[PDB]
């Protein structure tokens, strides 16, 4: 853990759970994401999103 | 170094020349088997357990001012200050 500070494994490790939340909420605020896992039968309001 | 127990220094300046100065500092010791109440900087000396850590050095090498102020080891946590504690 030397060839770090220990001012940079944090701020790593709060950037790792601060950019985890903003794309979970930015996924969702986004339309682009929401589609269908089932892609072999047609729409039957099956859309879904992943994250 | 004197041999006895009674030391006197004196200061002769005279008219023209009173802006002289000197600060002495004396150190009682006894010649060393050293024993309880003793320190033995390394230099013929027995000085008294006071004279340890005084904050001034009082035989040849700081022997006496050694060993003193090692506070516990820190780091991130007490950088949690007003400049970086903030961040
Ligand atoms: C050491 O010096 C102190 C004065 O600072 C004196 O009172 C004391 O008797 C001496 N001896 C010990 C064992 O403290």
């Amino acid at each position: 853990l030397n060839p770090l500070s220990p001012d940079i494994w944090m701020y790593v490790l709060l950037a790792c759970l601060g950019v985890s939340c903003v794309l979970f909420v930015i996924a969702r605020f986004s339309p682009y994401e929401w589609y269908n896992p089932h892609p072999c039968n047609p729409d039957s309001d099956v859309v879904e999103n992943n994250f | 170094m004197l041999k006895t127990g009674v030391g006197v220094i004196r200061m002769w300046a005279d008219e023209g020349s009173r802006l002289s100065r000197f600060r002495m500092l004396f150190t009682s010791f006894v010649e060393p088997p050293c024993t309880s109440s003793t320190f033995f900087c390394h230099s013929n000396m027995c000085i008294n357990n006071s004279l340890v850590c005084n904050g001034v050095q009082n035989c040849a090498y700081p022997w006496d001012e050694n060993h003193c102020k090692e506070k516990k080891k820190a780091g991130l946590f007490e950088q949690i200050t007003k400049t970086h504690g903030t961040i």
